């Protein structure tokens, strides 16, 4: 609650480009602690990247980032940094910063693990340019009606990069909504679908609009969905 | 940084800190500077943890084995006592506090575990570990037990593990080699296997700790226990008729306990190095100071020569040194902290049946 | 400087109130320098256990860690709704780099439920661009394993569709599946019948939803 970490600096860059991440700390002092960087690609496990310990003058790097990444700390403003050079497409992941409570010494390794984590920031390394999505409606028909329940949605096709956010009626509709994880098509573009189940009788009175926001491309689309 | 004009001291709770607090009172009546004595839990671990935040005491009290880690981490100040003062203490006690050719704390007293027995329940204590199982079943028929001691700390079981070969780091050329660890050799496996058998055959209890063992012996419920000189005061108030003698042998070889030298170090971040140096040398390390602490909880064989000549005449002190002569002085290298972590974990896992002896001692990785 | 962390099982189903045990194994001796974490979808990890068995402050006492031979174990004595997530182990012995396990999924167990199947033809706007996408929807089923097949004029399609599955619903513990079949507008207008065939444990026979192109 009082101890927290806020990250910043992610984005999309070309292979060979550079990025600099930040990890700002509150509720404790970085000079008397240790900061770690851990990354997670979509739908996979966790992988440690780098570590720094100010009070003991200690730094360490994973083999898969040696000679490319640099970790550092600014004690005067309680912030740690991760300079990432020579980025590859396989570096695409969510990057976290975590705290180790005490300074690090090899003979004191047994003091525990990582107790506080930041929210994370997304890093995408690609040669493709940003592209906004096309929003197509999935109109409720007789083919999408089982009993008193009917289904409808929109299709968010051909955008890059991740992510997108989707809501229904500006957030006023939450019950029965399913937004599916995006898939990477063979064209190198993403595609997503979001649906909502509603009573069939309500197709006459209630209005249904899906709100799509793709901030990487500054794309905002409000699409009304109605029966064919 | 700690406040200027006052001395904060950390010492373990099982020692006579109230006696040390009185020594600090005589210091303030002469200098006008208050001395506070505290006994935080796991203080040997909290000191390097809180050092970066500016907290911690001005003087730290612990056995010498953990002072090399404090020095390598840059947390201690080098002490500078003149040649005349160094002659007042035994030469070997200065060696225990020498790290990389420098003195990093003041030695106080020598500690070693002994065998404590109830003279009424046991006129002749056993000489071997092997006959203890047979003695327990005979005492259980009377509502008593043979032996209870703190199984939660490897300090108390190490004498049996090292009896027939176990060791920490190989010493050679006047130096310790951290790549030569002797925790899982044939002798160490034999010692720990014998301990685990005692628990399996219901002669001991894997959950026994310091308080349970101390209460059982002082209340006449168990015949034997293993502890240090500090525990003698509590046995006196319980009026139990007890003795202090050599530990029993294992497979014909004597028990080899780790000998500790209680030491006092000075914080490097303290602005009171001036006063702390004078307090230790001319108020605690005297006949008056050491006696005020010793009469609270016994310190053992003190490093000050002009007091050991008196304490040596105590048979309990002679028994402490005979166990010490059969053991070895602990190393002071920084790796000793990781050593105690691995050994503490292996003993508890084996004693509770979660791992075998071969698995636990192989799992103890300290290098 | 090499080590591998392997967890078992990779997935398990349990009920609220059950006792659960996960195991973790390392390829090298590391004493008890292993920690356990919890992570839910869309959230950062959370520390539960360190030093194999030391409970971190705030973690309920129904969690516990222990050793079983050389293996590390994590046990939840009375499973609660908030306990359903993914759990990782991690070693931090100074002789090897910090390494995590592959994770272990703990899902809610319920009775089998067959999915509702829906199908959507391409929209007018998309066809104006030259493409046709067909969507098949499987709503609220259990367990997760399902099978979808696209048929166009009774011919099985392969290599031209993709699908994705949601997380387990927090209210009824079911799953949902969305599948999209994409073709060019020229190929879409050559055929008549577009169908998505579904097979699932909750169905005694495969279910087919289809439509004829231009059938309003
Ligand atoms: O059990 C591991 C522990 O052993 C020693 O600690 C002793 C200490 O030296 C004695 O003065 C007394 O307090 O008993 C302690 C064991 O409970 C080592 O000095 C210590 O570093 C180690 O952790
Ligand atoms: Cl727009
Ligand atoms: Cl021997
Ligand atoms: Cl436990």
């Amino acid at each position: 609650s009082e101890v927290q970490l806020v990250e910043s600096g992610g984005g999309l860059v070309q292979p060979g480009g550079s990025l600099r991440l930040s990890c700002a700390a509150s509720g404790f002092n970085i000079y008397s602690s240790s900061i770690h960087w851990v990354r997670q690609a979509p739908g996979k496990g966790l992988e440690w990247v780098a570590s720094i310990s100010s009070y003991s003058g200690y730094t360490s790097y994973a083999d898969s980032v040696k000679g490319r990444f640099t970790i550092s700390a600014d004690t005067s403003k309680n912030t740690a940094y991760l300079q990432m050079n020579s980025l590859r497409a396989e570096d695409t992941a969510v990057y976290y910063c975590a705290r180790y409570k005490y300074p690090y010494w090899s003979w004191y390794y047994y003091w525990g693990g990582m107790d506080y984590w930041g929210q994370g920031t997304l890093v995408t390394v690609s040669s493709a340019s940003t592209k906004g999505p096309s929003v197509f409606p999935l109109a409720p028909s007789s083919k999408s009606t089982s009993g008193g329940t009917a289904a409808l949605g929109c299709l968010v096709k051909d955008y890059f990069p991740e992510p997108v956010t989707v809501s229904w009626n500006s957030g006023a509709l939450t019950s029965g909504v399913h937004t599916f994880p995006a898939v990477l098509q063979s064209s190198g573009l993403y595609s997503l679908s979001s649906v909502v189940t509603v009573p069939s009788s309500s197709l006459g009175t209630q209005t249904y609009i899906c709100n799509v926001n793709h901030k990487p491309s500054n794309t905002k689309v409000d699409k009304k969905v109605e029966p064919k | 940084k700690i406040e200027e004009g006052k001395l904060v001291i950390w010492i373990n709770g099982d020692k006579g800190y109230n006696g040390l607090a009185e020594v600090g009172k005589k210091f303030e009546k002469d200098t006008g500077i208050k001395v506070t004595v505290e006994h935080p839990d796991k203080l040997e671990e909290k000191f390097p943890q809180v050092a970066a935040t500016g907290d911690g005491p001005d003087i730290i009290f612990w056995a010498h084995d953990r002072f090399g880690g404090y020095a390598q981490s840059g947390l201690l100040a080098e002490i500078t006592p003149d040649k005349a003062f160094q002659d007042k203490l035994y030469p070997f006690t200065w060696d225990a506090v020498r790290y990389n050719g420098k003195l990093i704390a003041y030695p106080i007293a020598v500690e070693a575990l002994s065998l404590i027995y109830n003279k009424d329940l046991l006129p002749n204590p056993p000489k071997t570990w092997e006959e203890i199982p047979a003695l327990d079943k005979e005492l259980k028929a009377k509502g008593k037990s043979a032996l209870m001691f703190n199984l939660q700390e490897p300090y108390f079981t190490w004498p049996l593990i090292a009896a027939d070969g176990g060791y920490a780091f190989k010493y050679e050329n006047g130096k310790y080699d951290i790549k030569d660890v002797g925790v899982d050799n044939a002798g160490a496996k034999a010692g720990l296997t014998f301990l685990v058998d005692l628990i399996k055959n219901k002669h001991m209890n894997a959950d026994t700790d310091y308080s349970i063992a101390e209460a059982a012996f002082n209340k006449g419920e168990t015949a034997m226990t293993i502890n240090g000189p500090w525990a003698w005061s509590n046995i006196d108030t319980s009026k139990v008729n007890y003795g202090v003698t050599v530990l029993p042998t294992f497979k014909g070889q004597p028990s080899k306990p780790f000998v500790g030298v209680l030491s006092a170090g000075i914080n490097a971040a303290s602005p009171n190095k001036e006063l702390a140096k004078e307090f230790l040398e001319n108020y605690l390390l005297t006949d008056e100071g050491l006696e005020a602490v010793n009469k609270d909880k016994p310190l053992g064989a003190v490093a000050l020569k002009s007091y050991e000549e008196e304490l040596a005449k105590d048979p309990r002190i002679a028994a402490t040194m005979e166990n010490a002569q059969k053991g070895e002085i602990m190393p002071n290298i920084p790796q000793m902290s990781a050593f105690w972590y691995a050994v503490r974990t292996a003993v508890i896992n084996a004693a509770s049946g979660r791992q075998t002896v071969d698995e636990a001692l192989k799992d103890a990785q300290t290098n | 400087s090499d080590i591998q962390m392997t967890q078992s099982p990779s997935s398990l189903s349990a009920s609220v109130g059950d006792r659960v045990t996960i195991t973790c194994r390392a390829s090298q001796s590391v004493s008890s320098a292993v920690a356990w974490y919890q992570q839910k979808p869309g959230k950062a990890p959370k520390l539960l256990i360190y030093s194999a068995s030391s409970l971190y402050s705030g973690v309920p006492s129904r969690f516990s860690g222990s050793r079983s031979g050389t293996d590390f174990t994590l046990t939840i004595s009375s499973l609660q709704p908030e306990d359903f997530a993914t759990y990782y182990c991690q070693q931090y012995y100074y002789g090897y780099p910090i390494t995590f396990g592959q994770g272990t999924k703990v899902e809610i167990k319920r009775t089998v439920a067959a999915p509702s199947v829906f199908i959507f033809p391409p929209s007018d706007s998309q066809l104006k661009s030259g493409t046709a996408s067909v969507v098949c929807l499987l709503n609220n089923f259990y367990p997760r394993e399902a099978k979808v097949q696209w048929k166009v004029d009774n011919a099985l399609q392969s290599g031209n569709s993709q699908e994705s599955v949601t997380e387990q619903d927090s209210k009824d513990s079911t799953y949902s599946l969305s599948s999209t079949l994409t073709l060019s507008k020229a190929d879409y207008e050559k055929h008549k019948v577009y169908a998505c065939e579904v097979t699932h444990q909750g169905l005694s026979s495969p279910v087919t939803k289809s439509f004829n192109r231009g059938e309003c």
